């Protein structure tokens, strides 16, 4: 007797599930992928931080690269915080751009629609560039926040 | 530190 189950299958796939924001290299060198976070550890997390990803050529790294001897193991990292909004952390050895535009290395940046984050800069032939994706169901969720029903 | 990775640096402050 399984009512629920039965309509459960009827999305099957659910777009969205928690999704922060998702990395999409458009000079092509690493695989799509998508960063989150979950609302309640949001809402829960009060240490100035609630979810960062790390990116670069380390393992470890919430993002892993082809391998580039001037991206850094870590080259940069972003974190999600604040009432309803996300930020990027560089941290690399040689830093990080943003749209051609260098920032400071470990400060925190708002983030901006389908921004680019460029990196390995020094060579024309040895810099990386990554674009960041937002999702709007999430902006959704803080947006709301507190639902006004049950009391 | 300085061994492994390109970096750089200027040298004008």
């Amino acid at each position: 007797a399984t009512q629920r189950f039965l309509i459960e299958k009827f999305s099957q796939e659910q777009i969205g599930e928690n999704i922060v924001c998702r990395v999409i290299c458009t000079t092509g060198q690493i695989p799509i992928r998508d960063l989150s976070a979950d609302i309640s550890q949001v809402l829960k997390e009060k240490r100035s931080i609630k979810k960062v990803w790390t990116f670069g050529r380390n393992p470890a790294c919430d993002y892993h690269l082809g391998n580039i001897s001037r991206l850094s193991n870590k080259h940069f990292q972003i974190l999600l915080g604040e009432d309803g909004n996300l930020l990027l952390n560089d941290i690399s050895t040689n830093g990080t751009w943003l749209n051609g535009q260098k920032v400071e290395k470990n400060s925190n940046q708002l983030l901006s629609q389908g921004d680019e984050i460029t990196v390995g800069v020094g060579v024309e032939s040895d810099i990386l560039s990554l674009v960041i994706f937002i999702n709007d169901k999430f902006k959704q969720c803080l947006e709301q926040n507190k639902v006004d029903r049950i009391r | 530190s300085l061994e492994v990775t390109e970096a750089d640096a200027t040298f004008v402050q």
